[PDB]
RNA sequence: UUGGCACCUCGAUGUCGGCUCAUCGCAUCCUGGGGCUGUAGUCGGUCCCAAGGGUUGGGCUGUUCGCCCAUUAAAGCGGUACGCGAGCUGGGUUCAGAACGUCGUGAGACAGUUCGGUCCCUAUCCGUCGUGGGCGUAGGAAAUUUGAGAGGAGCUGUCCUUAGUACGAGAGGACCGGGAUGGACAUACCUCUGGUGUACCAGUUGUCGUGCCAACGGCAUAGCUGGGUAGCUAUGUGUGGACGGGAUAAGUGCUGAAAGCAUCUAAGCAUGAAGCCCCCCUCAAGAUGAGAUUUCCCAAUUAUAAGAUCCCUCAAAGAUGAUGAGGUUAAUAGGUUCGAGGUGGAAGCAUGGUGACAUGUGGAGCUGACGAAUACUAAUCGAUCGAAGACUUAAU
């Protein structure tokens, strides 16, 4: 199949042929390169390891991730590249194709295709039990002291434990979610943009992962 | 909207430079084309401009009218292809920029 | 809501492994007064 | 920006206006870290009115600067408003912004609070 | 929006003038209704002399709202009051003459008998 | 279930419904398979397999339960101190007051009905949801990963065309298989519709401060009213439910013995259910059974190398730790100069009006959180940890 990586930029709309509105996100995807093709004889699985954004070169008093390091730099130039920031493996794609050290163009995505998107969520901190799991809150008048709280937790002296898959507060946020079966609207080539019908996860300037759908 | 200018460039050939100008409280007519078959007609909406927000393709307004006792309102995008033309025929004076005291 | 038992001498001291303090930095004695 | 400093709106708008003034007179003060990262901005927006010097800026150079302090420097009397447009504005006619400077002293004795200096440059 | 214990009005020549909504005809615990929706009502105020007296349960149909409808072309239409029209077993109206406009969505809603009679469709 | 017995508890096992949460069992209420008949067709009826999921809003009296209007694919019976009061309520329940009736010679009762009437606790241990420091994984470190195993999603309806053909005495009615549009539910997001927006913009009353001109500020719920940027949000905006396969219940069968014939199970053997494992999403090598690649670093006890941390500037992250962006060869936050989006035409002079006012110079001026460019301010200074490939037993 086919797969490209890129950053989420924003969200707008376009007018179709029948004047209909279609809402879209705007994915930027430049500078992808193949760095290691795999094998079953070595690893046990065929795949394609890909890296997306460029960064700078080795430096002596190095105290960021802007400037790369030697193990990285010894992996870019191998396949004749520059140091790459992000790295991912794609596993469901044909490997007789995709020779090494090349680039990957958006042009391999037509307009009107079908995809599935994969990214990170947004961050909510320490949150309660009815924003999170979304369940009923209690009376606020008629002499009541139960407003926002999880009521009960167990039964009685039978089953005196508390089962594990139980709903309490804590942290929800930067988890991995996917979205199935969206549509490809339009594909620029100069600005290196791909548009998708619908809204997809993550914050602005984040990272997005795009791949062909497997379903029918 | 110069963020890195990648969104206000793609959405460039969906604009249109055909449309006159208008502030709130400026009567104007709106020649829609409505499709209910192999081919169908126009059916104007007339009224008075109360609202206008935004910038870009997502720039909207709305107009008010009374019709046989009842009030009605319709809000439109500016750059859609349905709207053949706009015809500003009168102009006024106000001190507000959102009008809701008209109900 | 009330302790049912006594806290031993160990469980009191197994707990204070992390209840210490820390050291300042060290610039040439000179302070790290950025 | 957006710091509240455990002080509700009606209080913070008057604490940041006293800091901007008494500074100007003595050009050097001693505060906690947080406050001086907020008069880092209020006072830098307040010389930029002093280079114009027009009749309108004096009218918006008074809605935050503080009531007429009858100074007394060497054999004289000033106002904090006929010192800001006459004297600081003239030293600083050819630089861009950035005319403050924060400096870290140590902590305090009682409440264990980082103490810093702030001056003009 | 139109839910239980809601008071619409009437725009036909059939005697019933005001009503009260007590249901919506979906069924999986549905809790609202917009334009184009068959409901159940009663009467709370009639006109002397007519065909639908006070205290009679009847089914009825929306024709107007304060919340509009989201046309697929990216367009919206919201009126300034609410309204209803009273119907029969044969999927058609009790009275004859319609008053006040209606909404074009009623063409693809099998209510063509009412656009067949009304002054201003819009 | 109403009970019988009186084995724990009276130096306290302290409570009937309803609200919030959930969890198991089938002797199945709906959906799912089929057999059976008077089921011609529909509609059922009967028994058989099946627990994956699903299982309504309101009126009267305390109402546990009871009756009634109105909808629904359907509006299930039982368990878990008649599930849950160190999580909520207190109508009901037996307190002291006072009426009304049966009773008593009187103290008072049997309540046969009504009205009024103080809810104590800073969570130690286990259990549970979430997040981190320390050793270990036969040299040390930076990136990418396999997946033994564990959890999660799982629902359904109507129109119409299929197709009036199999079948149906004809009307009626499938199989087939095509979509179209939906209700409830579960998840990401803010372009639209809209809600808030306490350091943003105009308007507006009262009173203190400049012996007043009002152009300004302070307090009076932000003094009130009209609007509203970034940001988090749903009543808004878009996807999802799977099909598909491997076999198994009842039940349909074929060769085929039983006993010639027979016969669905006996040697055989195809068939077939929303159920079961596989397919779809998420976490996972503390998986002490501690994995697999890729590249980088290499000694005179002992310094130090690859490489990380202290420390300072900040958010796309956040209770604190941690994660992430950047540290003068530098665009990190602030500021300054330009833009956007929002408000709705300043001050100050100049014409017109006796006057309070309106026009023009000018889509004016101001603008917190978003975007860009620019070294003017500060990220200085400098310190601290940190590896030198064991042994057999084989092949080399
Ligand atoms: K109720
Ligand atoms: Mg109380
Ligand atoms: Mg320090
Ligand atoms: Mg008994
Ligand atoms: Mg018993
Ligand atoms: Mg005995
Ligand atoms: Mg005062």
């Amino acid at each position: 199949t086919k797969g490209i990586l890129g950053r989420k930029i924003g969200m707008t709309q376009v007018f179709g042929e029948n004047g209909e509105l279609i809402p879209v996100t705007v994915v930027e995807a430049k500078e992808n390169v193949v760095l290691q093709k795999k094998t079953v004889e070595v690893d046990g699985y065929n795949a394609i390891q890909v890296g997306f954004e460029d960064k700078k070169a080795y430096k002596k008093d190095a105290k960021s991730n802007k400037y790369a390091n030697k193990p990285a730099e010894g992996h870019a130039k191998k396949a004749d590249a520059a140091p790459k920031r992000f790295i991912r493996e794609f596993r469901n794609v044909d490997v007789d194709a995709y020779e090494v050290g090349q680039e990957v163009s958006v042009d391999t995505f037509v307009a009107g295709d079908v995809i599935d998107v994969t990214g990170v969520s947004k961050g909510k901190g320490f949150q309660g039990a009815i924003k999170r799991h979304g369940q009923s809150r209690g009376p606020m008048s008629h002499g009541s002291h139960f407003h926002r709280a999880p009521g009960s937790v167990g039964m009685a002296s039978d089953a005196s434990r508390v089962f594990k898959g139980q709903k309490m507060p804590g942290r929800m946020g930067g988890n991995t979610v996917t979205v199935q079966n969206l549509e490809v609207v339009q594909v620029d080539t100069e600005n290196k943009v791909i548009l998708v019908k619908g809204n997809v996860p993550g914050p602005k300037k984040g990272l997005v992962e795009i791949r062909t759908s497997i379903k029918k | 909207m110069t963020n890195h200018k990648l969104i206000e460039a793609v959405t460039k050939s969906q604009l249109r430079t055909d449309l006159p100008s208008f502030r709130p409280g400026d009567t104007l007519r709106v020649h829609v084309r409505i499709i209910e078959g192999t081919r169908e007609r126009i059916q104007v909406f007339e009224g008075v401009v109360i609202k206008r927000r935004g910038g870009g393709v997502s720039e909207t307004f709305t107009v008010r009218k009374i019709s046989s006792g009842v009030g009605v309102e319709r809000t439109f995008p500016l750059h859609t292809p349905k709207i053949e033309k706009i015809e500003v025929k009168r102009r006024g004076k106000v001190r507000r920029a959102k009008l809701y005291y008209l109900r | 809501a009330v302790p049912k038992r006594r806290t031993s001498k160990t469980r009191k001291n197994k707990r204070r492994t992390h209840f210490k303090i820390s050291v300042p930095g060290m610039t040439e004695e000179y302070k790290l007064s950025h | 920006g957006y710091r509240k400093l455990g002080r509700t709106s009606d209080q913070r708008k008057a604490m940041l206006r006293d800091l901007a003034t008494s500074l100007i007179i003595s050009e050097r003060i001693e505060t906690t870290e947080a406050r001086a990262k907020e008069v880092r901005s209020v006072v830098e927006k307040l010389i930029t009115l002093g280079k114009k010097g027009d009749l309108a800026s004096r009218r918006n150079a008074a809605k935050t600067l503080r009531n007429v302090e009858i100074l007394n420097e060497d054999e004289t009397t000033q106002t904090a408003l006929q010192k800001l447009f006459g004297e600081i504005a003239e030293r600083y006619t050819e630089r861009q912004g950035g005319y403050t400077r924060i400096l870290k002293q140590g902590p305090r004795r009682g409440d264990g609070a980082e103490s810093v200096i702030i001056e003009l440059v | 929006m139109i839910q239980q214990e809601t008071r619409l009005k009437v725009a036909d020549n059939s005697g019933a003038r005001e009503v009260l909504t007590i249901k919506v005809l979906g069924g999986s615990g549905r809790k609202t209704a917009n334009i184009g929706d068959v409901i159940v009502c009663t009467v709370k105020n009639a006109t002397p002399g007519g065909v639908v007296k006070k205290g009679d349960v009847v089914k009825a149909v929306i024709v107007r709202t304060k919340s509009g409808v989201r046309r697929n072309d990216g367009s919206y239409i919201k009126f300034d009051e609410n309204a209803c029209v009273i119907i029969r077993d044969d999927k058609g109206p009790r009275g004859t003459r319609i008053f006040g406009p209606v909404a074009r969505e009623l063409r693809e809603g099998n209510f063509m008998k009412i656009v067949s009679l009304a002054p201003e469709v819009l």
